């Protein structure tokens, strides 16, 4: 809970990957300093002009591997592309994002490692391989990127669509504040003796959005940059 | 505070 | 910021590559001593007679690799060809350069490692491979070449096209000063402990153009050689 | 100061 | 500059290759003792009866390679055939040489390692491979053969064609003195700690032709042998 | 130097 104020803030892939991808001492998560973009996001029955910015990055659990002997072997495990499986089930309305949203990653010095069409679409499993020697027990984690969204005017129609959401009335209009997650082509293999308890989507949403963000004041552990609406370099 | 183009349809 | 005056000036591939491509003590960047060439560059709705010279070279971040055991493996990572992904998103107008501009590189004793057409076109990903043995964490960087441009008369039409630009009125004409970045077929794998914080496209533009170049006096940390207009060996 | 052939269309 | 008077004079491949192709103590360049030949060379709009002789040989820079670990790997780098990329861009007029000119090399005891037609035509890249073990940084160089030419009567039409040239009036006729460079299927891979600063085409031209050759007296660090005009063994 | 060359 209050552990979220103890997580550091990182900017760009070098700082994020360097921090999280440590086989000796893996880290649960970190806040992400990133740019705000504006463009359409389809929620429910229509598109909405949405403000998006990266806010957090964490290690999602993949698998526990057991090698009982001093034998060199080749591992086969399943990683995912696009939105996380936890995010996909957490939404009940129709949800679709245009690949051009990836300007948020370029501008925030982030690269998923997938094509911008794969990165922002439905969760897709894929096989990855690693040469491993035992004896030992190991834990595999995959990097998840969390985004904070302000789907303008969506609050009246899609409040109940997301498991964790916040509405904010701006005149005759009702803004919708929610969080979304996608995976990166980045994984860490840790000996179970050094393994850290992974955070889940449930916890990340409760702490990042619900506990550390105030829509009224546009403040907390992070804030949106509404100047994206007037920057052509930050519109898709 | 945030500007918009969105309207309920 | 003021760190840019501390970076040295290098001339030719031997000096540039020798300086940057050091796995033991990698370097953020260096200024580049290069020849000025004159020829067309398409910006917005037409071609403009542009003065181009190399000005800077820096290590762009690629990926963080984690090998937890004393296992020899084959690494697959992906690098890019042509203009950087950062430059591509930093321009809103139509932007096109003729492959014959590569005289700037030949004349400044630089070879990208890609074909003439590959070098100056749209960003394209490609796979590269390296044999690596653990245990350890490693950082991969790819060499980026920065060019300073004077797109003559473009300033009135394409001032707002680039995120970082400078206009200069020369009589009834408005010159456009901007920066562009292309990548090289050059990469370095550094152990995390020796890894240096990579510079990004926003910092390189703010410091090289905005802080270290004055269009009015054609002075700062570098200056254009307008004699390119009368040299047939320096016109494309 | 810099010479040109560019005519703004 | 004055370093050119310090470079030795070598005769034939054994002496040239032995001197330049040293991986422990690499050498920048050496003057070449070679025979003079007479025959056509196409410059601009016609052929000209040209006197050609080898004069210098130097190590051209290819690439810097970084292997961060004690891993045995295969290296793939690009070398070139025919005229050098540096020479090709240094000429603005149409330039063509007949393959029969290679008598110059046979006579001067040089073998390029390429076919007669491959040797004297346009610059063409090709892949070469070497088995290398790290850790370390390495520099690859390729041998370049420099030739001094007297394109008889060409000076009036093609003086401005070459970046570095010398005209000499012989009666109503204007001789053209210039330098050309071709590549050899000879390369040296040196550890970066032993790497020597490579000479470039502008330095080589400034020092070999401009500073060390006088067309008026046919003297300097080398001289042409005009007796080639009357030798059938030295005419092509 | 001897020659056969002329401008055409
Ligand atoms: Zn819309
Ligand atoms: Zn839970
Ligand atoms: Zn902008
Ligand atoms: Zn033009
Ligand atoms: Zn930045
Ligand atoms: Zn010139
Ligand atoms: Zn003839
Ligand atoms: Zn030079
Ligand atoms: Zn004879």
């Amino acid at each position: 809970s209050g552990r979220f104020d103890q997580y550091p803030t990182k900017k760009g892939d070098f700082a994020i990957d360097g921090y999280l991808l440590d086989y000796s001492s893996p880290k649960q998560g970190c806040w992400v300093d990133g740019i705000t973009v504006y463009g359409d996001i389809y929620i429910g029955k229509q598109n909405w002009g949405t403000y998006t910015r990266p806010v957090f990055a964490y290690l999602q659990y993949v698998e526990t591997i057991s090698i009982p002997q001093n034998v060199t072997t080749t591992l086969s495990y399943q990683l995912t592309k696009g939105h996380t499986r936890s995010f996909e089930t957490s939404v009940n309305a129709k949800y679709s994002v245009g690949a051009n949203i990836d300007i948020v990653n370029v501008g925030s010095e982030i690269s998923t490692g997938f094509t911008r069409s794969e990165s922002w679409s439905t969760t897709q499993s894929f096989t990855d391989t690693t040469e491993m020697k035992g004896p030992g027990t190991f834990v595999i984690y995959q990097v998840v990127l969390v985004y904070a969204h302000n789907a303008t005017s969506a609050g009246r129609q899609n409040a109940n669509a997301f498991a964790y959401s916040k509405t904010q009335a701006v005149g005759s209009r009702v803004d919708l504040y929610y969080l979304s997650a996608i995976t990166q082509r980045k994984r860490v293999i840790v000996p179970s003796s050094n393994a850290v308890t992974p955070l889940d989507w449930d916890t990340v949403q409760r702490n990042v959005l619900m506990e550390n963000y105030n829509p009224g004041s546009n403040s907390g552990h992070f804030s949106f940059d509404w100047s994206a609406y007037n920057d052509p370099h930050r519109r898709y | 505070q945030p500007q918009s183009h969105s309207i309920e349809l």
